[PDB]
């Protein structure tokens, strides 16, 4: 889960 | 009964719609045109033809390192606990074994994530570091950094  | 296929400009929005389902976090226009332009990296899941999971991948350049991180990689809810999730995570060690050009994979999970550090740790992961404040607008903010060396 990326954090943009 | 599980079969991935590839992500095109005809199933995106379905692509789209399940990350909006399973992650909490949104994801802008960019990381979606993005996804069209990276090949194997990004795969749809679908359990008896229909679409349940999806995982995003991109090459990364840091720590001096060609790395593969895992942007996305996920399942809706009723059908976990079927071997999705090992399918996608299958998928993208095969194409790392056969590339032979990267030094690891990784990825970032809420530490609340048990199922998540479970599922990773069962394929040879490791918590390589705890990211404070990682994610912005959620509880907890935050995140292990969950590697894979290969
Ligand atoms: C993590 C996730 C992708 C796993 O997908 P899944 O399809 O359920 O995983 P699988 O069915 O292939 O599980 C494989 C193995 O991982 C472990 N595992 C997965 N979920 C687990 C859980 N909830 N509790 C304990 N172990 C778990 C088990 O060893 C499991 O094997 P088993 O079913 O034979 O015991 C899923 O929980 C999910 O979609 N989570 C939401 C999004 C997310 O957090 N993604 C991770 C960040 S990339």
């Amino acid at each position: 889960m990326l954090g943009p | 009964r599980i079969e991935l296929g590839d992500v095109t400009p005809h199933n995106i929005k379905q692509l789209k719609r399940l990350n909006q389902v399973i992650f909490p976090v949104s994801y802008n226009d960019k990381f979606y045109k993005d996804v069209l332009e990276v090949g194997e990296l990004a795969k749809l899941a679908y359990f008896n033809d229909i679409a349940v999971g999806a995982v995003c991948c991109r090459v990364d350049h840091s720590q001096n390192q060609k790395r593969l991180y895992i942007m996305t990689l996920g399942c809706l809810a009723p059908y976990r606990r079927l071997g999705i999730g090992t399918k996608m995570l299958n998928h993208v060690l095969n194409i790392c074994e056969k590339d032979g050009t990267f030094d690891n994979i990784y990825l970032h999970v809420q530490i609340s994530n048990e199922s998540a550090i479970d599922f990773y740790r069962k394929f040879g992961f490791e918590i390589i570091e705890t990211k404070k404040n990682y994610y912005k607008r959620i509880e907890p903010a935050d995140a292990h950094v969950l590697q894979k060396n290969l």
